[PDB]
């Protein structure tokens, strides 16, 4: 019959291809789907949930409660920084273990706006502003309050409203970045100040704790499916 | 009964004489009687993440103070 | 309306302001995700965005194909004391790691199974024996089936069961099965126990084990050489690959975190430490 | 193909307790159906499933012994509690995938070396 | 305009009502909200017994401490309400029943008072076993603690008892008991009582499952789990304390199977 | 309008001429090239010309499949010392000379990449010992991503990794990226460094090799043969064959004179003499 | 399922083929290439580009500058030549090295017009004119002007337009030639003769360069496209 | 959804009965998803040199003088 | 002459843009000469199972005196 | 003549298939089947006829 | 599967400059990131990615030595300045292509043979 010919390509297997094959049991009765209620139909949807970092990882405080828990003082004025971070959404320790992270794991080139949501946990009768902010990268990392204004931020009131939201647009030279750590496609430097201090009235705890919750914009978006690291079987 | 779909062009050829510009389908056809042996359209939706970004009973407006 | 490749909005532009607008205050109390796009912080230009969330589709996350099981068998000499080797492998994901990571982001699913069969082959001895082009047979005993005994008994004749006879060093195998699932959709995890503990009865009678059910059990697979016995022991590895085609998913969870084990949520101990070093004041 | 092997067995007194330790080839519990089939020559004591729950003992020894699960490692146990000098017998271990016939020491296909137990009559 | 705030609300079901003036208004799980087995999505065909009222009610389970060396706390359902007034005896009742919950994390301190409290809403929150000697071994008595429920742990313990284990959950709370990252659980359908801004907690929770009506001894649909996001502290005392209470009301219930007695062994 | 299969300019007939329009003068200072055709400098027939340009175009200058890399795998018997060998290669053109040399008369460009795989195998010690077809597994692990640590970890389950399952002696392997540069265009060349070093950190931490980036980084791909260890050696070669298709380029560059060394434009001394002897006054 | 039959060509791979193949990405989000300027679509325009010709390639002058002066004089007149050269713009030394040459390589048959532009480079106080030729092959190579006179030249005055322009027709016997150095196709001869001199007042140097560029007219055209020689990978 | 195009040809068959003479076209099918697996069409345009032989701002004359 | 005919889908896909929405049809051929040769359909009816059922002379009316 | 490719599942018996295939007699008469009584279509036919179900299962 | 040597190591006295050589099979940088782990038994010196740039060095070190890529012969030097008797250690050369794990001995995957360097105290 029809004259055929081969072409490369023949017999191979490809585990991401797409085609048709018989059945293994012809006219099964296939139950129908309910509406279950809560159905995806994109990662991006996940990753666009807050996700709380896990910030301080340091020695002691790793892998436990203590790790979410970036503490604040009323101690008097300093342009020190509370918490420095790298915008490493996929490679940083301290934002590869978030929902955020762990969906870009599994790609290459991750693109668009993320957005950090820091919330006050301090009593009533707490107040202060803080300056966390976000500089693009490919110089020095601020370690100054004064360097890290020169940047992106949002000057933060506590308050009534005990959450606020800076949100680093995307300013990248490329159209997506490397998920992982490397200069050319590097993200920058995350930044938290104080802008007054704390201030705390008799009988009020002097420290208190701040949480982060990281996600992502409607224009985030991910390509190139791949493999993850953070977990592995061993024999 | 053959299904013709289109094409989201990526590089395109230095044409518009048949490749890159004129729109470029593709055609499908069913060999099997089973649902199940059907290719993977790949043509799916999109939703909005309103059920897990905003769960909440009251309409959100971005620009109002949240808890009033 | 919206599909899988279309753009996503287009970034507006915004400029000075001083208003009674509050974009930037929240309160994560309200379990609601605060809604910020670019032209709310930072005055931003007019951006013709391109960028589709098209690979990112719940059908294109799972479009690959993982290796479910390694099923060895083989073909001894007729003169050896032990028995040819079949194998009888419980169908399931779990085993391995990763296609049961990536399974693990969703409560529930729906999806229409297509398998793949890449079998390998050897010799073993130290002899130069010869060995001809082998068959293999890959049979689908569902739950409560006849399986089987030997390599060659009764079973195999397979008069209703749907079975796959490969001929060494050809393309592939490969089958299609539909949602087998005897609810809506299949539970990666079930919160329960098969049977309830009773008053009147006995520990014993009413004990099971937890998080497991009939849900999650579908039948085995019994593979063979359906060539006899030769002159030189000639062993044989079946690899498995699943790819979940149509699907759909309900209700997110977290990835796991720490190292696998058991088929249930259960962790070992050591392994509890996902985590690394890093300072809270340092980039 | 399964592989069974008895082990974390010996000699103890009476009253005791003692474990015994089941580990197994593959692709284990995928043959299904573990047991515990005491006796010098042949007796069953207990019968498990590798799914659902599904435990049962011999009317002999109910309410004094367990079998559980370790589908991780591949090992079913035993434990053997308040032990009598009658229960000094030759432990061995099986499987057949049929979902039934746990009331029959020739229906299985799989069955290991053994272990002696020794319940010695100190006291 | 009339004073309608997020923060003052009012719920009410039967001949309960409860009522609050610092909320953080309140959280409709998944977008969807109670509702009856539709005739499309039915699975059984006897009738079905919809108690409403009798059922569908405020039940207020007991009350625990929270101090600071406090590690976390887990309810299920229906567990918890396994011993609540008719909501109780219809189930034991039944083979087959589905009802949906409105869980109110009630958790007041003071303008002096700091932290935060976590309250999730898993949908099959499977927790973890307790040794690293038998996988899926925890028993059903410890499984379901009932209304006085299951607590966290800070620190991973296994069991090395072989001849007489304990068989219960060994949840780490920085695992969520499940082996997952905490701070990734905000994707449940959760809330946040943070003191300072509100002082209680409200999700309403549909019925999700993979069956569209199931038994409810022996499973359990949605998991409420409350860890300490934010550590209490109060002024400048060492020992601070405030009580939590939860008060679950079931939506939309019904009952198939109409059967003698269940009476499980508890304990 | 203008196609690649068209007929070029038709020669016009030219007569005599004394005019004050002068063809034959230019200025090469202008930067602009004189265009001078046939009847301009000698009186020229008609000529209904029929040569094309077709072969020429940008599409068909690329359209032949070159080698970009050859990877070693092998077999070896289970009683050896040493480890299986499975090969991991840095994905580039650059290894070789000619597909790169072609790729250079270009500053930048776009293609779907089409690749090919002819493996070959042998044995190699002196036994007359057996193998059977072997099965050979093409794994490509995108950056960051697991790269393997043995021919039999947990990696190769490959859950998200598209691979290629070969089996020896059949049409050669065959697969499709499109463009998956990180830009608008792959840049052959690149002026710059991935880092700018410093003033307030030291030489070593802002240390960057120039000419490098992210940009020509794709991933690496991982080569093993599936089957297991034989009683007989077996090597193993994998050759990859690179085609470009659907092509645009930008911005040309004269071509490579001398002998390459290294990724860089660098130069090796002693090979800095491209051209020969010819003298000024001989044809 | 349907009738068909393997012909001869099925398993073999071609390296020019053009055959669709299954995809390793499916789904994989392109980015929009945007408009970079300067882009090509046939060689032939690299090829149009003036190339200057190395020359000069004497032992001495060879791979370095001077292999692109063509050095005149004011000497009295003379019928010798400046430069002989042979039209094997794909194989002599002379024009296999420049831009042209360089595409022709790839090919086995070049056919068309080529074009010689001449750049004088002495002071402008300096004037001349010069018999720039082009003789067709099968014949005498001439090393007189006298016979270079005698066939397709143009005669070339130096001044204000610093360049000239001789166009050599294509003509040939074969529709196209080999890019190699045969007889059958072979080019011709190119030959540059002085006018009449080269003219300097005082205080004036006496010897200066020229630069020869080499390209291609409108239609020039080639085929069969091959490997070059060029380059070399050893070991 | 077939893509019939046309060919040019070269050694005319002594045919114009079915070969050579009459117009020889071909037919195209797509079998797959994507762009990038699409074959090359090879029908691809063709341009003035323009932007490399006459890079000038102002417009040349090849009659008239250069530099005026 | 090809015969399509429809699937009964089950699974279906995220998609009413192609697949599982719109009626999902397959082509059918038949290539040769034999009914034998044939494929199975398997859009088979179904029957009242009366004839086994009730296989009285009289009519049953499910809720009247069987015996009467 | 067409270019054509091989997919995973190139020869391969499925027991379970259904593809068409060539013909051993072809042209054989076929005899026309007549119209005897009682004619199945389904298995849940002869299911919704009543069984005697054999209860006592006692060892004697 | 690449394979390593050390080469150009040795005896030199207190003060001076010594050069080191790691030559690799292949495909070389292929297995990607190479370092330098002195250490009579096991610590590292240097680190280097086969891509971009991108030094870092040991506290120890720090400023005194230097890593450097000849991607064309396959390989990876180690200047060593002003060497000092604390330096006479036995160095190796490494490879992981996990382009992470620099501070984990036990991290990598491939390894050679090693060179003995003796900084003699002779001043
Ligand atoms: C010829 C081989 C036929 C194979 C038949 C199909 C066997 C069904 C396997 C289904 C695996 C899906 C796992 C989902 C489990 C769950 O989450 O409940
Ligand atoms: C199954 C194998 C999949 C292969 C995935 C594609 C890897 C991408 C390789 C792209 C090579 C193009 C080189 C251009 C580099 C540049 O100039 O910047």
């Amino acid at each position: 019959g029809l004259p055929v010919m081969n072409t490369p390509g023949s017999n191979q297997y490809l585990t991401a291809d797409n085609f048709q094959s018989p059945c293994a049991l012809p006219e099964f009765d296939v139950t129908p789907p309910i509406d279950i209620p809560g159905e995806v139909k994109n990662m991006m949807e996940l990753a666009e949930i807050d996700t709380m970092i896990p910030f301080d990882l340091s020695a002691t405080k790793k892998n436990t409660m203590e790790m979410y828990r970036v503490r604040l003082s009323d101690k008097p004025h300093t342009d020190d920084p509370i918490l420095c971070l790298s915008l490493s959404p996929a490679s940083d320790p301290r934002l590869s273990h978030t929902m955020l992270g762990e969906i870009l794991n599994y790609y290459t080139h991750w693109a668009g706006s993320l957005k950090f949501t820091f919330l006050f946990c301090g009593s009533m009768m707490a107040t202060g502003k803080l300056l966390v902010s976000y500089a693009p990268p490919g110089a020095d990392p601020p370690k100054k309050r004064k360097e890290a204004m020169l940047g992106t931020h949002v000057i933060w009131d506590i308050g009534l409203q005990s959450s606020c939201t800076m949100v680093v647009p995307w300013i990248s030279n490329t159209t997506y970045r490397q998920t992982i750590d490397d200069s050319f496609t590097e993200g920058g430097y995350i930044s938290v100040f104080y802008q007054t201090r704390i201030v705390v009235p008799l009988s009020t705890p002097r420290e208190m704790d701040i949480l982060g919750f990281v996600s992502a914009c409607n224009d985030f978006s991910v390509r190139l499916l791949r493999d993850t690291t953070h977990i592995e079987q061993k024999a | 009964g053959a299904q013709v779909s289109s094409q989201k062009v990526g590089a395109h050829e230095n044409s518009n004489r048949a490749y890159g510009g004129s729109t470029i389908n593709y055609t499908t056809i069913n060999y099997y009687r089973d649902s199940a042996s059907n290719a993977a359209s790949k043509q799916d939706f999109s939703q909005d993440p309103s059920k897990f970004t905003e769960p909440i009973k009251d309409v959100l407006i971005k620009t109002a103070p949240m808890l009033n | 309306a919206a599909t899988s490749r279309d753009a996503l909005p287009n970034t507006e532009a915004s400029g000075p302001t001083h208003s009674k607008e509050i974009p930037a205050l929240t309160a994560v109390e309200t379990g609601a995700t605060n809604p910020l796009v670019p032209s709310d912080t930072v005055q931003t230009r007019h951006v013709v965005q391109h960028r589709s969330r098209s690979e990112s589709s719940i059908e294109s996350f799972f479009a690959r194909g993982a290796c479910v099981t390694i099923m060895t068998v083989d073909n001894p000499a007729s003169t050896t004391n032990k028995d040819k080797l079949f194998a009888v492998w419980k169908i399931t994901y779990k085993d391995t790691v990763q296609l049961r990571r990536k399974l693990e982001f969703f409560t529930y699913s729906r999806f229409d199974m297509e398998l793949t069969f890449v079998v390998t082959a050897n010799f073993t001895e130290t002899n130069n024996g010869h060995a001809l082009n082998q068959v293999y047979q890959i049979m689908y005993v569902p739950p409560g089936a006849p399986v089987p005994e030997k390599w060659d008994d009764y079973t195999w004749q397979t008069s209703s069961n749907p079975s796959i006879f490969y001929t060494y060093g050809t393309a592939p195998a490969r089958i299609s099965v539909p949602y087998v699932g005897i609810s809506n959709a299949y539970s990666h995890f079930y919160d329960g126990f098969s049977k309830v503990p009773l008053k009147d009865q006995s520990a014993a009678l009413g004990d099971s084990l937890y998080g497991a059910a009939s849900l999650n059990d579908f039948g085995i697979l019994a593979v063979r050489v359906v060539n006899d016995h030769n002159p030189t022991k000639v062993t044989s590895k079946i690899r498995v690959y699943l790819k979940p085609k149509h699907i759909r998913v309900w209700c997110p969870r977290p990835p796991r975190a720490v190292a696998y084990y058991g088929p249930g949520v259960d962790y070992k101990d050591g392994t509890l430490t996902p985590l690394s070093t890093k300072d809270l004041t340092t980039y | 193909q399964v592989q069974l092997q008895e082990s974390g067995g010996g000699s103890v007194q009476a009253g005791g307790s003692l474990t015994l330790s089941c580990a197994a080839s593959g692709i284990t519990y995928c043959m299904g159906w573990y047991r515990q089939v005491r006796g010098k020559e042949r007796e069953g004591v207990a019968f498990i499933k590798t799914n659902d729950g599904t435990t049962d003992y011999a009317d002999s020894v109910k309410g004094r012994f367990t079998i559980s699960q370790n589908h991780a490692t591949k090992t079913v146990y035993l434990q053997m509690n308040s032990l009598k000098p009658e229960d000094t017998a030759a432990y061995y271990c099986a499987a057949t995938w049929r979902w039934s016939c746990p009331l029959d020491p020739e229906g299985y296909q799989y069955w290991g070396q053994g272990t002696q137990v020794t319940v010695s009559s100190h006291h | 305009a009339c004073g309608y705030s997020d923060r003052v609300l009012q719920l009410t079901l039967g001949n309960s009502t409860i009522t609050t003036q610092e909320a953080a208004n309140s959280v409709v799980a998944y977008g969807r909200w109670p509702e009856y087995l539709r005739d499309s999505e039915a699975n059984p065909v006897d009738q079905p017994t919809e108690p409403d009222v009798a059922a569908c009610r405020f039940y207020t389970l007991d009350t625990v401490s929270w101090t600071k060396e406090s590690r976390g706390w887990w309810w299920k359902l229906p567990d918890a309400l396994r011993d609540m007034g008719l909501f109780g005896q219809n189930m034991y009742y039944h083979y087959l029943g589905r009802s949906g919950y409105t869980v109110h994390v009630q958790c007041n301190a003071s303008k002096f008072h700091q932290g935060a409290l976590g309250v999730f809403a898993v949908p099959e929150m499977c927790l973890a076993g307790d040794s690293n000697t038998t996988t899926m071994h925890t028993s059903y008595q410890n499984a379901n603690p009932g209304e006085k429920g299951g607590t966290f742990t800070g620190t991973f313990t296994p069991d090395n008892n072989q001849t007489s284990p304990a068989r219960r959950f060994c949840p780490v709370d920085y695992l969520l008991g499940n082996g997952t990252l905490l701070g990734n659980a905000f994707v449940f359908p959760h809330q946040i009582i943070n003191l300072r801004t509100n002082n209680c907690a409200t999700l309403v929770l549909p019925y999700v499952n993979s069956l569209s009506i199931d038994s409810m001894v022996k499973h359990n649909n949605w998991g409420i789990a409350i860890l300490p996001l934010a550590p209490l502290n109060f002024a400048s005392e060492s020992s601070p304390e405030i009580p939590i209470t939860l008060t679950i009301a079931p939506m939309c219930c019904e009952f198939n199977g109409l059967r003698n007695i269940t009476l499980p062994r508890l304990q």
